[PDB]
């Protein structure tokens, strides 16, 4: 492939460099339209800019935490982190979010990796070996109330059991209701005067519940869960302007008030180098 | 107020004109539908799509 | 070799090697030729 | 029950009216059934809210 | 003697002529088309009013002055009240449509000024409150009036800050969306053909707008000496290939 | 096992079933069809909303009692407010349509009574004043309510005398018009298909009604002993092959 | 596979929607027996409702 | 590839792709045609 062809002096009536940008086109002008060039080859394919590659590496999408401790006398397991739960989403953390929102609709399979590490902040004789159980609780299915409810039987709901310190990995097909996931949605769930605006109403994916299977030892053990997400088989439509201001909320476009100028001011003139 | 054979019966009144016999929304996973076999199976899945057949037999 | 039955379980896809910027760079209704005048 | 995802309503009204023969009286009832058309799709299995338990059963 | 410059668009019972055009943009290089069966889901036969809905509606005019910040209309909202298009809209459960948008602004060879005319698929607005405040319905359904970016923040309304496109992105990059400029010195109209863009084959026309049309002054209007300091901008829009499905009782929407 | 007796008519998104029909009449043995070019005059392409206008609208119900004289509806008037049919009607300059009329009245094998259901092309009514008094507009445009032949003379209204068909002809000869009887002992519905009948290819839908549908008790209703002395009669009507042409601003009509 | 075929107006002596449930059958009635439909395809096989799948986790 | 000798040790079965509701939806002795009268 040639990156530049050889081109010499020109004295024409045919001027490729004068255009009318009002038309909305970006005319494909090249170095050889306005200087004299020599042949050179590309030596490159643009492999690593493919959208599959761009969205295809694992990104941390969520960090939660649960603890193993005596539940005796706990009136609210959920509240004691005896078993936390997460509202599956892909915008709570922003590195990956800005990347996805370069597109309007996106379609892909997900590969999740879940790393779990334990901490024992206060005096323990040892490090126990805990097994985590993460359940998929899609919307419409009983959601766990205690850390050892009938729910955890999970007879119809996919669940994975792995050890703290290890990693769990599995992959979920594209579960969207439509043909693509909306990265943006300028609508409502119905014509209500006070219903919420945005996509919050659209990515009704449900939540995922984590717990330790082990009963309690004499000390307490903090287990912190990190969920990583990798898109595989990516398809993206309609590019948009990149995110400039900071994010404030999952699912709304809102930016913070009295934010700071995002364009760097010159130290000098327009004329400055 | 307690489950009875009678909640399967939609009553009809002689001589009423213009009026309404019954009403329900179509949340097949809840409400009237929920205990029916259809309702009961739909509940093992997260998503549904398709046509429903609703019939009335007169007695 | 796929070891698994479902398609979601396969590895990453392989390069589009599609690449056609004209839907974005030249969505004009009447075709513009480089070198010919923009507005006639 | 999802809003965005909601399916409508079903209602029934007298078109003309029920008329009973002589020597007859009172309410008559309709029985109503529901089943899915061959059209139907269900996907993404999960656990039913229709059954739960507090201790394991025994014999 | 055909110029890129003169054009005629006849759609239904209405025709537009421009003698100073700058080509026309067809979003993503695709022209509006009806919904194919292979893509269909709802089993209902759809209704295609054709020429009674696919004609040109001219919205009320705006006034560009030296202080203008820009205006924003949403589709199909802007047309919610135009003739039979609008009736069909409130009466069917689902509908689908593409449009021809023609923005008009003429001046003289002594004026200067340049407007950006852009179509943004799925333009989800931001609340000026920050945090996770929502933007109420009425605020994103201004109707033919559209939203005036130089109007004041209101409560439950969107933010109207132009350098941020009403969503946290910079004005400068709006050029990645199908768009055309109106530069008084060149141009006097902008025309964009919009194919139907959605993640579902057909949708509700009232709970979801699928494009915002935005006209933004970028190089300020500068009139000749002792000229009146303003120009009107007119927007005329025509639904094209419209289809409605799931007819019934007639939606009632907030406000 | 097909009987003349059971029938199903599906039109648009609406279906009717009768288990006690008496065949169906198709006026003048012709079925509704669109307007051919060879017969066309107006050069405008017409709009054919199809399934959104060609469905069944059920008008409000009447009550047959022993004192009833008969009721009269005009078309397209009776439908002037039904869904998108009606909108199209007020919004185009010209329109054209055929209809399926289904009149319903069920009783038991102890009742007796017989209604005449007849369609009269161009039913010009008479003023009860005599002389050359006219019948004002409002009076001949009752809408879905229709005209109740047992209501009182009003001023500017038509005469409501049944032995004279509201025009100086005898009830007995209405049988020369497409018609069907509903005899409680036989029948429970009447169905008539009306092709478009006019002296022009397309006309105005508001200044001219082209058929009156008339339901007239002829053998008085007789209920079984100690039965309630009345039965409701319901009329459901569906425009078929409708076409509208000459779209614009939306007619404003008296009252 | 078609999920719905195209079907238009009907004025028949052949009524598929009237049945006698006393018989114990569920007659296979479809949208196209009582409204006007357009063609649409299934795009689906019913894989995940197989009893092997239902009892297999 | 089965690594084991016994049939019980193989993975899940594969979709019946059988599907015939008529034993459940139409177990009537004399065949009913849709459109023909239910009771003659
Ligand atoms: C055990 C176990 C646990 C699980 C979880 C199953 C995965 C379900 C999650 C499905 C994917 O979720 C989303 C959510 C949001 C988005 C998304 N939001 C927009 C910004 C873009 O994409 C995409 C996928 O499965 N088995």
């Amino acid at each position: 492939t040639v990156a530049s062809i050889s081109s010499g002096p020109k004295h024409t009536q045919k001027v490729p460099i004068l255009t009318a940008n009002e038309t909305g086109a970006t005319m494909p002008v090249l170095p050889s339209d306005s200087i004299e060039t020599r042949t050179t080859y590309m030596h490159f394919n643009g492999s690593e800019t493919d959208v599959e590659c761009f969205l295809g590496r694992a990104a941390c999408v969520h960090v939660t935490e649960i603890q193993n401790k005596d539940a005796t006398g706990i009136d609210n397991h959920r509240e004691a982190k005896l078993f936390n739960d997460w509202k599956i989403s892909l915008s709570s953390l922003v590195q990956l979010r800005k990347k996805l929102e370069l597109f309007t609709y996106v379609r892909f399979d997900s590969e999740y990796t879940i790393l779990a590490t334990a901490s024992q902040p206060d005096s323990a004789n040892y490090s126990s070996n805990l097994v985590v159980q993460a359940m998929y609780v899609p919307p419409g299915a009983p959601n766990p109330k205690e850390w050892d409810d009938y729910t955890w039987q999970s007879a119809s709901n996919p669940s994975v059991f792995f050890k703290v310190g290890d990693t769990s990995r599995f992959s979920v097909p594209y579960v969207g209701l439509a043909s693509a996931y909306n990265c943006f949605y300028d609508g409502y769930s119905h014509d209500d005067a006070e219903t919420q605006y945005g996509i919050t109403v659209l990515n009704h994916m449900g939540s995922m519940a984590f717990r330790i299977v082990n009963e309690h030892d004499e000390h307490k053990t903090l287990v912190k869960i990190r969920v990583y997400h990798r898109a595989k088989h990516v398809e993206a439509w309609i590019p948009r302007a990149p995110r400039a201001l900071p994010y404030t909320s999952i699912g709304r476009t809102n930016y913070p008030k009295n934010t700071e100028p995002v364009i760097k001011k010159r130290k000098g003139d327009i004329k400055s180098y | 107020t307690k489950d009875e054979v009678n909640s399967y019966l939609i009553p009809l009144n002689a001589n009423r004109q213009n009026e309404q016999v019954f009403g329900t929304n179509l949340f097949i996973g809840d409400g009237v539908f929920k205990t029916t076999l259809l309702g009961e199976i739909v509940q093992y899945y997260t998503h549904w799509s398709g046509s429903l057949r609703f019939s009335l037999m007169y007695t | 070799i796929n070891y698994y039955k479902d398609a979601a379980s396969t590895s990453s896809a392989g390069q589009s090697l599609s690449m056609d910027p004209s839907k974005f760079t030249e969505p004009v209704k009447d075709l513009m030729l480089k070198g010919a005048p923009a507005l006639n | 029950p999802d809003t965005y995802t909601s399916a409508g309503f079903l209602s029934c009204w007298y078109q003309t009216s029920l008329i009973l023969p002589p020597e007859t009286t009172g309410q008559v009832y309709l029985l109503s059934f529901i089943s899915a058309c061959p059209d139907f799709k269900l996907r993404l299995m999960k656990d039913t809210q229709t059954i739960s338990q507090t201790v394991a059963l025994t014999e | 003697g055909y110029s890129d410059r003169v054009q005629q668009i006849t759609l239904g019972n209405s025709t537009i002529t421009t003698q100073e055009a700058a080509n026309a943009v067809v979003c993503y290089a695709e022209w509006p088309e009806y919904l194919p069966d292979v893509d269909a889901s709802d089993v209902n036969k759809t209704s295609k009013p054709d020429t009674s809905v696919c004609r040109f509606y001219t919205l009320d005019s705006k006034t560009w002055t030296t202080g203008s910040k820009g205006w924003c209309w949403k589709l199909p909202d802007a047309l919610k009240d135009m003739g039979v298009f609008g009736q069909n809209m409130f009466f069917h459960s689902l509908g689908r449509s593409g449009y021809t948008v023609h923005v008009q602004c003429n001046a003289t060879k002594f004026h200067s000024g340049c407007l950006l005319v852009v179509v943004i698929p799925e333009h989800q607005l931001a609340s000026h409150e920050g945090g996770n405040v929502s933007v109420k319905y009425t605020f994103t359904h201004p109707g033919e009036r559209g939203i005036d970016l130089s109007s004041a923040n209101e409560v439950g309304g969107p933010v109207k800050d132009v350098l941020y496109n009403m969503n946290g992105t910079l004005l400068g990059n709006l050029l990645i969306f199908p768009h055309q400029f109106i530069n008084l010195r060149t141009n006097n109209t902008a025309t964009i053909v919009i194919p139907y863009i959605n993640s579902v084959p057909i949708d509700s026309m009232t709970r979801h707008n699928n494009v915002s049309l935005m006209v933004i002054p970028i190089a300020p209007l500068t009139v000749p000496t002792g000229a009146t300091p303003s120009l009107p901008i007119t927007v005329t829009i025509a639904p094209m290939c419209t289809e409605f499905s799931g007819i019934r009782s007639k939606s009632i929407v907030p406000q």
